[PDB]
């Protein structure tokens, strides 16, 4: 067992990791910035280390500072969580060679899977279905690009293979702007992810975002938990998840779980990861793999009883998988609604000071956040200020509990996206279950006279 | 007055060598350009330089005690 | 009430053992870096893009294609004949540099091949007493020129020298004229020669063949001139202009052709040589 | 940023460009954009045709110095590829008013030397509005010698108001540098082709323009002295510059009929600034055609032919 | 007349590789095109005192 690890993150996920560590009896090391000196998990930790000033580049993206903090405190492992250095393969390599243990996949698999084109090629090599497309970054020949697009079928989309975070991808409607769109997408990928590689893939109009969480110890063991569904996306970023998904009968669930387990075995995967897909009339299309603890992890714990962070801490400690395929039981349903400090409509972040805070509480309500009375939201990082789950017995029960909790939930002093959450809950199609990915955008509408 | 703070996080020392003399002394004044202490990180002993001249009012740190960013080390009046 | 909690000090002593050879420093910027990463980035600090020292044989490996390295004139070694009496005996520094750098002299010669086009290369190891030009250096350069003349191919030399080898006295100075004669011989033939100015290029080598090739390619923030800045400071007893003798400044003053960073250097040299030799461009 | 006589075209283009933005501007307006845009473009094209049907030597000068026009860098980017810029005169500085370098064209490496003016005001200040200092001419000499050495073709451009009449230029042997250029370029063993893109002349520009072929654009002027200077000298008045331009014959047809150039390169309708890509295509085709036949000649015969064409200069 | 500059330059280049010298002397004044064609191109540049020499007036 890892005697003492480092919370290489901040905020909600930092607090969650801290709670899990204190549960498992593992001591805590808190690394923070100078602005986040009153974080909940920072105050609830034995050892607090400040490794930079307010900006992210100088403080949390400062890999030398994190390794220095892990050296001075005597840790033997580091947990990145999600975001920041979650998928930095070089970070994994340095931590492995620095003398500590990286809680996550080996850096080789990070390189192979983070780059989208390589991940798709490997998935096709393992037999996992993928979107037909270029299967390689295209050049400056418009004729080749349009020929490939006609081969796969318009419309088409250009996405940065080293891209992520809901940016660095542009959709192409026709050849009248294909070259310019590809060039500007390459420029954006250069400006964001330090890579110019951009590829072409078939674009769908009516998809259903289906993703499967999986676990593997890298020793020939691969287990898959229940599915997920994030149909309510805004700007390609999730706002309301749910797990398991409607319509996915256990036959298809087992059928795709076996394939994902075989893929993990073939790649020799380690740690907690999820294989995203695209669902339509029984067809799945892998597009990306997130080799980290996904943010919408709770909607899988509550429907299976298995703590993901405990699984990661045990796997990183070298212990084999303590849970087998038949020992995973899917019992229930869940809904999750993130809370962000942005503007409800204009989507402008609204940092400041929180005046009144009050958790929902109740049967099946699980409120993951670090905000508290007087906590000053820093204008320096992501706008997320908490997650919220309402585990029910069926989807309708979960929706009702979420409505009740949102009525109970009170956050005052800054702008919050609770109103949009209430509107989403009240929607009939959403309550029915099975809406398309763009459903949110159709409900968004457009300009007016 | 002005207090020097380590810009990095790591082990703190006062003598650059295991058996040597400390860079500065309490009392006797120091100038803008001078090295005052060592904040070692990853076995790479780096130097700490003040920015204002004045009398060494007091030393607020002790050898071998790790410090971090924005940590007042020595006050200079 | 964890809301109001003070910060206690970290554990005064815990035994932590990081491997010693996986971290370096950049005095130009201060960002600690991974040694293997930096070595994989052609000795460029990725944060502030400030070039550092590089082994001459490492430079040859970086430029020349693997599987084609052919060293030329390797039998020549320092054969001191002057018996100089400095504060230390010249043999002391000669032996120290020879045992430290693992090379016979500053210049290292390797006939290689670039993208299917044969080419000769050379480089100065700055750690060899400031990379001073000995008689072996000039003779090896002449050997490379002879190989280029008998086997038609461009010659490339990368300059890094603190000045002429004083302990060889006037003999090293004549090597400037010898290399100049070689350059004149091969220049009327039509075989190009591209000298690249590293950090730093001063003294005699700066005025013998470093600043005499068909191209004057400098690497950023390199110190290039003829006399060291301290000598000029003691001469004019004044302040040097800002950014004195920097590649950015010396390309403003027209003595420098272009400023090329090391990662792009291989492709840029291949393209320029292919164009000048009128050969087909390399395929990338 | 348009000239005086371009007002009918200017007004309509302030409405055509908006319609693309009006397609999703506000208030849910997605009007029948296509047909209105096509009609407005038809009207603008007809007005431009009517306006530029009437052309004048002053109008020729204005189009030659329209503050939107492809410079040497534009023609290199839109007609050549693999351009590697070489700088430095080896002597004192690298004057920005001349841009030179080596590039490949259809697999054949070439030497490109030509003046560059700049689009923005800051760039125009930095490049001295295309007025070359003598060190730039020395750089051009060095580049021409280098191209001569490795059996390389030379193609040069001439877009400059005039050799810089500055204190430093005269202090540093302006006339000496130009003479040194003009002596060596008559001994090169490779063909030399030149174009009169933009506005060029004043004699100083001839230091990179003595070769086997000379070509001119349709709206370019190549005069011994500037029209304003010619007016202020001969007519004792600056405002009589259009009269001086009409008398001189700086327009392209006049310099073509005087058997001083080879052919006039046509421009896209609306001048070169309206469709710089078509202008670049025309220039690329013309230069490729000119370079095709010339490469047959051997170096000795090429120099002899150049010398005979050198003797062909002048009326006597 | 501008092309005459190039013609004279060609003549000078022809006779300079032969080895026959050519000494141009700059009187008062020498300006304009001739100053930059063969006045400032000979083996010697001999000027006469207080003469106006350049390229532009
Ligand atoms: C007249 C001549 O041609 S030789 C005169 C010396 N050189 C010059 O005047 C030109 C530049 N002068 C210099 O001092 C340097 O070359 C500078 C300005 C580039 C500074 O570079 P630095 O980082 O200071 O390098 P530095 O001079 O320490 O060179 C490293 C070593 O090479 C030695 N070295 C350098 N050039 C020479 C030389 N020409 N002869 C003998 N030793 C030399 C130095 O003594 C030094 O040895 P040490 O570290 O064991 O004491
Ligand atoms: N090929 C595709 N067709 C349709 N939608 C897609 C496609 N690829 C991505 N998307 C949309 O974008 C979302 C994020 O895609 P992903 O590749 O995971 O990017 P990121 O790395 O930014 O999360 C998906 O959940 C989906 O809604
Ligand atoms: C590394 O192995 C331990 C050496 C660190 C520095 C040494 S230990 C204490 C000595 N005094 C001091 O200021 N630094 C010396
Ligand atoms: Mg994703
Ligand atoms: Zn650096």
């Amino acid at each position: 067992m890892l005697d003492k690890i480092v919370i290489a993150n901040r905020g909600e996920i930092a607090l969650r990791i801290l709670r899990a560590c204190k549960e498992l009896g593992i001591k805590t090391v808190a690394v923070h910035s100078s602005a986040d000196r009153d974080l909940k998990h920072v105050l609830l930790a034995d050892e607090t280390v400040c490794i930079g000033p307010a900006p992210s580049v100088k403080s949390y993206l400062n890999i030398p500072a994190i390794i220095s903090a892990a050296e001075i405190t005597g840790a033997v492992a580091i947990h990145p969580g999600y975001g920041f250095l979650s998928e930095n393969a070089n970070f994994a390599e340095q931590v492995e060679r620095s003398g500590f243990i990286f809680i996550g996949p080996k850096a080789e698999t990070i390189r192979l899977m983070g780059d989208k084109v390589s991940a798709i090629a490997a998935m096709k090599k393992a037999g996992v279905p993928c979107v037909p497309g270029s299967d390689g970054p295209l050049g400056d020949d418009m004729d080749k690009n349009r020929a490939i697009a006609k081969r796969i079928g318009y419309p088409v989309i250009i996405k940065a293979s080293g891209g992520g975070g809901g940016r660095g991808m542009r959709v192409v409607r026709g050849d009248a702007e294909l070259a310019q769109s590809i060039s500007m997408t390459r420029a954006e990928a250069k400006a964001a992810f330090s890579n110019d590689m951009v590829y072409m893939e078939k674009y769908l109009e009516n998809p259903r975002h289906v993703e499967i969480q999986v676990l593997a110890d890298g020793q020939g063991n691969a287990i898959y938990l229940a599915e997920r569904d994030c149909s309510m996306q805004r700007r390609h970023q999730k706002v309301v998840e749910e797990a398991p998904a409607p319509g996915i009968t256990p036959e298809l669930r087992r059928y795709i779980g076996e394939r994902c387990a075989k893929a993990c075995v073939d790649i020799g995967y380690r740690g907690a990861g999820t294989f995203e897909f695209l669902f339509e009339n029984g067809e799945f299309y892998f597009i990306e793999m997130n080799t980290r603890i996904q943010v919408e992890h709770p909607v899988t714990e509550m429907i299976t009883g298995v703590d993901l962070i405990k699984e990661q801490l045990r796997i990183a400690a070298g212990q084999p998988l303590s849970i087998k395929q038949e020992e995973v039981h899917v019992r229930g349903h869940a809904v999750e609604c993130r809370i962000n400090a942005e503007d409800p409509n204009t989507f402008l972040p609204s940092p400041g000071k929180i005046t009144r805070f009050h958790a929902p509480g109740g049967f099946g309500v699980r409120w993951e956040s670090h905000i508290y009375a007087g906590y000053t939201v820093p204008p320096y990082y992501d706008s997320m200020i908490g997650k919220l789950i309402c585990y029910g017995e069926n989807r309708d029960v979960a929706i009702a509990r979420m409505k009740n909790a949102l009525q109970e939930l009170i956050i005052d002093g800054i702008k919050t996206n609770v109103d949009l959450q209430i509107r989403i809950m009240n929607d009939e199609n959403f309550q029915h279950g099975g809406t398309n990915i763009h459903y949110l955008e159709k409900k968004l509408g457009l300009q007016e006279k | 007055g002005h207090i020097v703070r380590s810009p990095m996080v790591g082990t703190f020392y006062r003598t650059p060598s295991p058996d040597a003399k400390a860079f500065i002394e309490v009392g006797q004044k120091v100038n803008v350009g001078d090295t005052l202490c060592i904040v070692e990180a990853m076995k790479m002993m780096n130097q700490i330089e003040a920015d204002k001249s004045g009398t060494v009012k007091a030393i607020l740190v002790e050898s071998g005690q790790p410090v971090e960013f924005d940590e007042p080390l020595v006050v200079i009046e | 009430s964890w809301i109001e909690r003070i910060k206690s000090n970290i554990t005064p002593t815990r035994k932590a053992s990081i491997p010693e050879g996986v971290w370096t420093k950049c005095d130009s910027c201060g960002q600690v870096l991974y040694r293997a990463e930096l070595e994989r980035n052609l000795e460029v600090c990725p944060k502030c893009d400030h070039h550092m020292r590089m082994t001459a044989r490492n430079r040859l490996h970086s430029l020349l294609d693997e599987g084609s390295l052919v060293e030329l004139g390797s039998e020549l070694e320092p054969k001191d004949v002057l018996k100089f009496r400095d504060s230390k005996k010249y043999k002391d520094r000669l032996a120290s540099a020879q045992k430290e750098t693992g090379e016979k002299d500053a210049l290292v010669v390797m006939k290689g091949t670039l993208y299917g086009m044969p080419v000769v290369a050379a480089a100065f190891e700055f750690a060899f007493m400031g990379g001073s030009m000995g008689s072996v250096v000039g003779a090896r350069f002449v050997r490379a020129v002879e190989q280029a003349l008998e086997d038609n191919c461009p010659l490339i030399c990368f300059s890094a020298s603190g000045g002429a080898r004083m302990q060889e006295a006037l003999m090293s100075l004549m090597q400037m004229a010898k290399t100049s004669a070689a350059l004149a011989k091969m220049q009327e033939r039509g075989l190009p020669y591209i000298s690249v100015l590293t950090d730093p290029t001063m003294g005699g080598v700066s005025a013998s063949f470093a600043m005499l090739g068909d191209l004057n390619i400098a690497e950023p923030k390199a110190l290039i001139g003829f006399a060291g800045p301290r000598v000029i400071e003691q001469t004019v007893r004044e302040k040097l202009p800002p950014g004195f003798q920097r590649s950015e400044f010396l390309i403003e003053k027209g003595a420098i052709d272009m400023i090329v960073r090391r990662p792009e250097m291989r492709l840029k040299l291949a393209s320029i040589l292919a164009k000048l030799m009128n050969l087909p461009a390399p395929n990338p | 940023n348009f000239l005086d006589f371009e007002q009918p075209i200017a007004e309509l283009e302030a409405k055509i460009d908006s319609l693309t933005a009006v397609s999703r501007q506000d208030e849910k307006l997605d009007i029948n954009i296509d047909e209105e845009v096509h009609r407005l473009r038809e009207k603008s094209v007809e007005l431009t045709r009517k306006i530029f049907a009437d052309l004048g030597a002053w109008q020729i000068a204005q189009l030659a110095r329209h503050p939107q026009r492809p410079y040497t860098l534009d023609y290199v980017r839109l007609a050549f590829d693999e351009f590697d810029e070489l700088a430095g005169d080896r002597a004192y500085a690298d004057d920005k008013a001349i841009v030179g370098g080596i590039a490949r064209l259809d697999g054949r490496p070439v030497m490109i030397i030509g003046h560059q003016k700049g689009r923005e005001t800051k760039e125009k200040i930095r490049r001295n509005f295309g007025m070359p200092a003598p060190e730039g001419y020395r750089k051009a000499l060095r580049l021409m010698q280098m191209a001569e050495r490795f059996k390389m073709p030379i193609i040069t451009f001439i877009d400059t108001p005039g050799a810089y009449p500055g204190v430093g230029a005269e202090e540093r042997g302006q006339s000496e540098a130009i003479a040194r250029n003009l002596r060596e370029m008559s001994r090169l063993g490779v063909p030399v082709v030149c174009t009169v893109i933009g506005e060029g002349g004043s004699g100083g520009a001839l230091a990179i323009g003595v070769g086997d072929k000379v070509n001119m654009l349709q709206y370019s002027t190549y005069s011994v002295i500037s029209p304003e200077g010619c007016a202020s000298i001969l007519w004792k008045s600056a405002d009589k510059a259009p009269l001086a331009a009409e008398a001189m014959g700086i327009i392209a047809p006049r310099l073509k009929e005087l058997k001083l150039i080879d052919s006039i390169i046509p421009e896209p309708l609306g001048g070169a600034h309206r469709n710089p890509e078509a202008m670049a295509a025309s220039l690329k085709a013309q230069l490729l055609a000119d370079l095709a036949d010339l490469d047959v000649l051997s170096t000795e015969d090429l120099k002899n032919r150049r010398y005979q064409r050198l003797m062909s200069y002048g009326y006597a």
